[PDB]
């Protein structure tokens, strides 16, 4: 009876909108009892089966639906979503393209197709397909919010205010109707949403994990209440899909091996397979135990292994980023679960007990922004492995080509030995900076850069062109190895002016907004002999930024763009800039560590979100309170002063140059000891039985 | 990983 099965199929659609997925599944199947050949019920059922993570069972029904109706457009589109979640992008494209073939005005299919182009880096095509979907279905929250992020990625500030209005309007309506918001938690930091809306957005994405774990019907775990089974050692589990060539490893790859084995037994749970890099190699060897959970796709079994290792503190290092398997935390295999480092924001979820932060990043007055309890680190929660990865940048030398410290720079492990082979090396006391005069040796190095040569030899020492590290040693270029040659870095390599202030920002473009660019324009107008240095990410955003800078009165030559470089070249070429202008909307957390390691001052204006306060937290730990702006006017004044008071710039540059070593910012050994003290506070608190409480102290 | 939209057929 297709008529009764139709009633059940419509009722299931209604229950499906209300979030009652279990009942929707029960109603779709009942419709399939009344009407076995119901192609619509097969497809709708497969959709909710996909929501519950039962992807293989969903595909089976999608194909059953398409066997019944070979021209079922909705089935191909929905099946495409299941294949994309399965990482089969070619299969998803073929499904999406087949659906749009059957129904040229299939708004959902165009939006889904646009998602592939977005994830592929084909932003212009994603924009085109999202606009097509909105042209066919102007009321399309998914297509609008993802289109809004595409425009954010390319810095297209076209009708920005109105676009923000509609975004906030869409989230408020979705939060009011208990629907999953179309704005991603990671992206919410970029839009003028209330802190309540941001946490609510997170809270509902954290609840999605339950839909995938409730069908597992697993009982709660029994957690250890003492350290007797682990010989008095606290068992700490680090879960991350980024144990490899990923920024997170570039920050904390030394921490596992630096844990005190007398008090701690470190477990590293990879959610990703081995990518063959030394980062992965290092963590697998220095951790007491390395568990590749990518081999255990089922969260139930994977959660069992975590609990069966006796973990006391489980650390979430992904949040809502790619590769995250938060379902493992929704099952609570560990008595204490904490967010740390990986994700700049609240989980908004129940299972996460703590979030590891600091007083500067997350002052107590904004406790309402987070679902977790605040667990303060002593200075800053952030950390980087720069001291271990890029030691050749601990010292530098320059070439007096006329004394600048960022026009022609020499770095190397054997730098002093090479300088000791030269008879005319001068020193400028600040650690003091050695200067090479414009002699025969100096002309030889300059000749290499202009001629584009890869490297030369002087007094037996190899002198490498900074632009050609990959051709010399690819391991050195990715930061896997330390470059064994003396590297030359010149402003001339990147078209930077030799006699002008260079304000830089190597952050991704989506972190810039119209207000931020306006600040930078005000700074450039006030410092005439200066230019802005930006990263081509994505390259199609370069023309967008220029046009707006052009509207604000800045010629196109005042904004210099460089391509994305290898890790080592990115961190090393930061030495060429005078100042770093941080992005207030969302701070460059890893980028700030790279810039600070190069001895480049960074100006920042901490906002209210966690992502907007990391830069201020790093400088507070570094000991440079004069680079933290309380409002936009102070942000510009601080930047203009560094570009026009060259004596003040020299003082502030030497301050960062010294304190990057003397302050705890890059001291991973100290950071690990402080993190261990914090871990024990959490366990001592758990030993008493107290519920997770704030560790602000 | 951009999200997608499922279609409910009526
Ligand atoms: C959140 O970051 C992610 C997230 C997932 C995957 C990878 C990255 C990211 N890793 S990173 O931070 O260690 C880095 C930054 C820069 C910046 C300027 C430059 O010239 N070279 C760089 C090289 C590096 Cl390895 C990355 O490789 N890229 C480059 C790419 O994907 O083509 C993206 C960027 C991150 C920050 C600024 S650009």
């Amino acid at each position: 009876c297709p008529t009764h099965a139709d009633s059940l199929n419509n009722l299931a659609n209604i229950k499906r909108e209300q979030g009652n997925i279990e009942e929707a599944v029960r109603l779709y199947r009942k419709a399939l009892e009344v009407f076995p050949e119901f192609a619509a019920a097969h497809s709708n059922l497969a959709s909710v089966l996909q929501q519950q993570g039962k992807l293989q069972e969903a595909l089976m029904h999608y194909k059953e639906a398409i066997r019944i109706s070979p021209t079922f457009a909705d089935a191909y589109s929905n099946m495409g979503n299941t294949l994309k979640e399965m990482q089969d992008v070619q299969g998803a494209l073929q499904c999406y393209t087949r659906a749009i073939q059957i129904n040229p005005a299939f708004a959902d299919a165009h939006s889904n197709l646009a998602s592939i182009h977005k994830d592929s880096g084909n932003i212009p095509e994603a924009i085109a397909s999202y606009r097509t979907a909105l042209k066919l279905k102007p009321d399309f929250p998914d297509a609008y919010c993802n289109l809004a992020h595409c425009l954010q990625i390319v810095c297209d500030w076209t009708d920005y205010d109105e676009r923000m209005k509609k975004l906030v309007s869409i989230v408020a309506d979705q939060l009011e109707k208990n629907r999953l918001p179309s704005v991603h938690p990671h992206h919410s930091m970029l839009y003028p949403l209330s802190h309540g809306f941001r946490k609510a957005i997170a809270e509902r994405h954290g609840n999605l994990c339950l839909d995938k774990i409730n069908v597992l019907h697993k009982p709660p775990y029994e957690h250890p209440k003492d350290l007797k089974l682990s010989d008095g050692r606290l068992r700490v589990g680090y879960v991350s899909s980024d144990f490899g060539n990923h920024p997170t490893s570039h920050l904390m790859q030394s921490i596992p091996g630096m844990h005190n084995p007398d008090k701690f037994e470190v477990f590293c749970y990879a959610l990703s397979p081995d990518d063959g890099t030394n980062f992965r190699v290092k963590v697998m060897a220095e951790a007491n135990h390395f568990i590749d959970l990518s081999q255990i796709p089922c969260n139930g079994k994977a959660a069992d292994r975590i609990h069966q290792d006796g973990i006391h503190i489980l650390v979430n290092m992904n949040g809502y980023t790619k590769g995250a398997r938060n379902e493992l935390f929704a099952l609570r295999p560990a008595p204490i679960q904490a967010m740390w480092l990986g994700y700049p924001g609240t989980s908004g979820a129940l299972f996460m007990d703590y979030i590891i932060t600091d007083q500067e990043t997350s002052p107590a007055e904004v406790a309402e922004q987070y679902s977790e309890k605040l667990a303060y680190m002593p200075h800053t929660f952030f950390i980087g492995d720069h001291a271990n990865m890029f030691p050749h940048l601990k010292k530098k030398a320059v070439i007096d080509f006329k004394i600048y410290d960022n026009r022609i720079v020499l770095n190397g492990i054997d730098l002093k030995a090479f300088l000791d082979s030269l008879p005319d090396v001068k020193i400028v006391k600040m650690l003091n900076m050695p200067v090479i005069p414009m002699n025969t040796i100096a002309e030889a190095v300059i000749e290499m850069i202009n001629r584009g040569q890869i490297q030369i030899t002087i007094n037996g020492f190899s002198i490498s062109n900074g632009l050609a590290t990959t051709q010399i040693n690819n391991k050195a270029a990715t930061g896997e190895e330390v470059p064994r040659t003396i590297i030359v870095t010149t402003r001339s390599q990147y078209g930077l002016p030799e006699d002008a202030i260079v304000y830089c920002n190597f952050n991704q473009l989506y972190k810039i907004d119209p207000s931020t660019l306006q600040m930078w324009a005000n700074i450039l107008k006030r410092v005439p002999n200066s230019v802005l240095w930006l990263l081509r990410f994505p390259a199609v955003g370069e023309p967008n930024i220029q046009q707006y800078a052009q509207n604000m009165g800045l010629p196109q030559n005042r904004i210099i763009f460089s391509p994305v470089a290898p890790k080592e070249e990115h961190v090393r070429r930061g030495q060429l800039a005078d100042v770093c202008l941080d992005t207030p909307l969302c701070n460059g957390h890893t980028t700030g560590m790279d810039v600070l390691w190069a001895g480049t001052p960074m100006v920042t204006m901490p906002g209210e979100t966690l992502a907007s306060r990391v830069a201020a937290s790093q400088l507070t730990c570094l000991g440079c309170l004069e680079l933290i702006a309380k409002n936009r006017q102070e942000y510009e004044d601080i930047a203009v002063k560094l570009g026009t008071d060259l004596e003040y710039l020299k003082k502030v540059r030497g301050k960062v140059w010294k304190q990057r070593i003397s302050s705890p910012l890059f001291n991973t050994k100290q950071y690990t000891m402080e993190l261990e003290r914090l871990y024990l506070q959490m366990w001592e608190h758990y030993a008493a039985g107290n519920k997770p409480d704030h560790m602000i102290k | 990983e951009t999200g997608t939209t499922n279609t409910a057929t009526t």
